């Protein structure tokens, strides 16, 4: 898969 | 341009995106050098696009859900610029939750980071 | 060190984590811009440290369970380099899949994108 990264 | 980096202000810009389902419309998107692909909100694309289904591996794990392919390209322009960066294919957020450049996008107009 | 951009690369960095709750480590660390705060590998702390529960969003969603969030800082130095960048706080990654360099890290580095 195509890796997409992160929000709090 | 050059953009800083800050934990507190999203490196953030301007985009028109054409999808070829409709006309081009601006979006705010993320400038990800973690994003393998492109994402962008499903709500740019008519009602009856042909998106196939995919998968994603994000901070959570594997989603089946949450992104679909595009069957045409997409071609997007950055503000002071004429030539489009032009996608074969990049992922679209079904929640439209996200919008972001990855370094599919970020290769052709030859975005690099650089840390001192 | 400029680091050119390429959706079939992934760009990385050797870094030494040092969580403090057990020996300094050098991992391999995701470049990333679309990254609020720095992820590391719960792997990395002591068994049975006191770690806070946490939400992280990402692309698949809002998690509850994957992240936990640091008690003490977590000091990062990078290659060639003696100074440690210093994080208050960051996310643990409690299913070892993930070791990610955030904006709270590269402000530190005074790291920046460039688009030309």
């Amino acid at each position: 898969a195509p890796q997409v990264x992160v929000m709090h | 341009p050059v953009i800083p980096l800050d934990p507190a202000r999203r490196p953030v810009i301007k985009a028109q995106v054409d999808t070829q389902t409709s006309h081009p419309k601006t979006i705010e998107a993320l400038l990800d050098t973690g994003a393998d692909m492109t994402v962008i909100p499903i709500a740019l694309f008519s009602s009856n696009t042909p998106l196939k289904n995919t998968s994603v591996l994000g901070a959570g794990g594997q989603t089946q859900d949450h992104f679909k392919l595009t069957s045409l390209p997409v071609l997007i322009r950055l503000p002071f610029r004429t030539t489009p960066i032009v996608l074969t294919s990049c992922l679209v957020d079904t929640k439209n939750n996200w919008a972001i450049i990855g370094r599919d996008a970020l290769q052709q107009c030859q975005g690099v980071l650089y840390l001192p």
